[PDB]
């Protein structure tokens, strides 16, 4: 059986002390008058119900939460954070993959008002708001990964603690190879590849690759990862580059000029 | 009453000495920050004594590290104009605003008063070290906008410092500028000059000199 | 209709230089809190040492200010060795206005201590025209800008001086001018004038140069 997955609902992995959230447990085969069994760092929370509502937040409640109902496998942990001071910079997610979209809010303690709210990353601040407002970053890369703080006007100016984020790349830059050198007999079979490998353990993924030259589309997506000429006049030659990118197609990387001569 | 936000506006006078020469060009400069790439346009209105001018200069957008906008409007002004007190406003318009953002500048008012100027020698304490200094007091002006120079044989001495100028109680203002020399070029007799440009001077300028003469 | 977020701000400020160089005056470090509510006017201190917690401090009583808030004042008395060897002071200031308490710090200025340069400078020769007199100490070669620069005469304070703020040099030192204006009756008549200066670096954390017409 599948595991088990752990929503927040608000989806906010980090929450100011007394305020409330709702953690759900959720089973892909849904099931009927099961027990759900939470942990909170390894031991056992005395709460069966499928959610498990933590009305008024201290710091007791930080840490690593995971469950498990019927016959799933105990989920993933996820880590809640209890601070307290002006501001908190709420990130739905600490660790990504390319392609997956990340949330952000510039959170004021007790709901209060802040204006001309400042965004950062790293240190430099790549969005302003002139009225206090989220920011979702649909295409994440690795370059979004990072420190993350806010900062906002009030009576004062308030800034927020950091926290880091992780977009964890999927594959590399494609480089197309030449297996056959160049130039070559008029007449000599080519094998053209696309070199790139994943980084994490995905079971169920696989890239699909593009074969271009010039402009001009020669194969598309295909689950193929050699573009294969019968045997070599060279009118297909020239600049030759490969594409590589997710069925979804929301993480794409490009391929250098593979200059061919036959 | 939930309308604050929205960009903010700084107004900055001339260069003393830009209105004290004619030949130079004073300039005030409306600085409008935290635009917001949401609402980029920013629209000047430039007042002088309350009647619009239309000669100002505006320069583009210019994106800031903050990932904000900084839009510079530049208004050049008459050197009499400004000694005169006239009073100079900039409007600021922008669809973030509730409202424009008047902000307005103009001279410090109050009788101008004619600065006295007097150089000192280096006491003779300092002669037993490789670099004196040369001190030139200038006290008993009015309004505090003033500048002062060093220079030497037509060329600009490349080492000095001047105070801020500091209110006394008579209601004028005073300040000191330090010029740095080595004692050999002080003790072979070079004649150096503190030159005071003030808008209650004759043709806005005075200067003292200063040379290693008891013998 | 949400309220802006704010709270009390803490304002912690160092000794007088003064009261650090003389064994005979009592150092103080002081920690201000500003816009403290009415409706949680309740304010606690806790101070600290190089990190260790002391207990010596004294709490004023509150102050209304004209914009409805109050403003508590804690002072905590300072060795004078502890000063200026460097080590820090902490206040920590709770209240419920606040999320968590606030910890501001402070301790002498770091870096290597210079000694200061004091010469005594007469008045210039265009200047003796005028009733009053101008007299000059220039005070020079100092790290860092804390230090006290008084002027005196026959065992009398002589208070009608001013002097300038701090001027960073171009070697990275500091330099300032104190002024003091006497009239000219008394300075032609021999009397001496003296400029007293006070600074870490100095041997015994005093210096004076004294002044008054040679011949
Ligand atoms: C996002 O970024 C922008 C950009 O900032 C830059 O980028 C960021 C990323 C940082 O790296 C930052 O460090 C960078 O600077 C931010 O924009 C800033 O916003 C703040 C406000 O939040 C502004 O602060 C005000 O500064 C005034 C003085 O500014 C000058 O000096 C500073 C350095 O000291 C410079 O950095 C400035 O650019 C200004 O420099 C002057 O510029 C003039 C215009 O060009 C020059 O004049 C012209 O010069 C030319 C020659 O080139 C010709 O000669 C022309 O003829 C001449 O006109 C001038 O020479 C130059 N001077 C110097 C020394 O360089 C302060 O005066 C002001 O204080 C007033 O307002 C405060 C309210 O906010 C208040 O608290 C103060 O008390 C004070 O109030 C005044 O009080 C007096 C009494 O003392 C009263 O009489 C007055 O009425 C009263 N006035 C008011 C209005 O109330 C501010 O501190 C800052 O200037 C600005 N930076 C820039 C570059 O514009 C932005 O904030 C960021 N956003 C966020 C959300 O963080
Ligand atoms: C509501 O009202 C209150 C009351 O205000 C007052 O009352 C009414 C009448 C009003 O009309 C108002 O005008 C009055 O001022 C408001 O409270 C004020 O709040 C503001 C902040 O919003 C405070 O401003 C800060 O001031 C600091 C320094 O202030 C001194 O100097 C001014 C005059 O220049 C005085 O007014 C102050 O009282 C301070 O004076 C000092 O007082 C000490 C008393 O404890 C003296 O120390 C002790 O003195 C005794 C003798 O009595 C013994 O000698 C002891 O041994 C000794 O310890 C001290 O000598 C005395 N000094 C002088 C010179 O008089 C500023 O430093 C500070 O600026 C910092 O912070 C800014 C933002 O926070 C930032 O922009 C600046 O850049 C600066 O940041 C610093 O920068 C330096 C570099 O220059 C860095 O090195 C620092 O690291 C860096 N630090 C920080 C933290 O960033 C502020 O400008 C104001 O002081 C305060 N007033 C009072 C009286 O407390 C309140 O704000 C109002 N509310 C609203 C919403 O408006
Ligand atoms: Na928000
Ligand atoms: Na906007
Ligand atoms: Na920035």
């Amino acid at each position: 059986a599948p595991k088990a997955v752990i929503k927040l609902q608000p989806p906010w992995v980090s929450v100011f002390q007394e305020e409330s959230v709702t953690l759900h447990c959720e089973v892909p085969h849904l099931p009927g008058s099961s027990s759900t069994q939470w942990f909170l760092n390894g031991t056992a929370i005395q709460t069966s119900t499928p959610t498990y509502h933590i009305t008024s937040a201290s710091e007791d409640d930080s840490g690593e939460y995971r469950c498990q109902r019927g016959l799933s496998g105990r989920s993933d942990p996820i880590q809640l954070e209890v601070h307290r001071g002006w501001l908190l910079l709420q990130v739905s997610s600490r660790v990504l993959t390319e392609g997956e979209p990340l949330a952000l809010r510039c959170h004021a303690w007790k709901d209060k008002l802040v204006y001309n709210v400042l965004y950062y990353r790293n240190g430099k601040a790549f969005k302003f708001f002139h009225w206090n407002s989220n920011l979702t970053i649909l295409k994440t890369n690795m370059s979004h990964s990072g420190t993350y703080h806010c900062s906002g006007m009030g009576k004062r100016r308030y800034t927020s603690a950091g926290i880091s984020v992780t977009v964890k790349e999927l594959f590399p830059a494609p480089v197309l190879t030449a297996s056959v050198t160049s130039p070559l007999l008029e007449g000599t079979p080519v094998t053209l590849s696309c070199e790139t490998k994943l980084l994490l353990q995905r079971p169920g993924l696989q890239l699909y690759f593009s074969f271009y030259m010039g402009s001009k589309t020669l194969r598309g997506r295909d689950t193929s990862s050699e573009y294969q000429i019968l045997t070599a006049r060279r009118e297909d030659s020239g600049l030759y580059w490969c594409e590589a990118a997710t069925e979804d197609g929301n993480v794409l990387k490009r391929s250098p000029e593979l200059e061919l001569q036959v | 009453p939930e309308l604050l936000g929205g960009p903010s506006v700084f107004l900055f006078p001339p260069k003393p000495k830009d209105t004290l020469m004619i030949s130079r060009t004073p300039e005030v400069t409306c600085v409008v920050v935290d635009v917001s790439h949401e609402d980029p346009e920013v629209k000047f209105n430039w007042y002088v004594d309350g009647v619009e001018v239309h000669n100002a200069k505006t320069k583009p957008r210019e994106e800031q590290y903050n990932s904000t906008y900084r839009v510079v409007s530049v208004l050049t002004v008459l050197h009499q104009d400004w000694l005169n007190g006239k009073e100079y406003k900039c409007k600021v318009s922008n669809k973030a605003l509730p409202a424009p953002i008047e902000k307005t500048i103009s001279k410090a008012k109050g009788q101008p008063r004619e600065p006295q100027v007097y150089t000192l020698p280096p006491s003779r304490d300092e002669l037993t070290k490789n670099q004196v200094s040369l001190t030139c007091l200038v006290k008993g002006f009015y309004p505090s906008d003033i500048a002062v120079e060093w220079e030497s044989n037509g060329q600009p001495e490349n080492n000095y410092k001047t105070t801020p100028p500091v209110l006394d109680s008579d209601g004028s203002f005073f300040l000191y500028s330090k010029l740095t020399v080595d004692k050999s070029r002080w003790q072979q007799g070079n004649v150096f000059s503190c030159s005071v440009m003030h808008e209650a001077l004759h043709n806005h300028y005075t200067q003292k000199s200063l040379s290693l003469s008891p013998g």
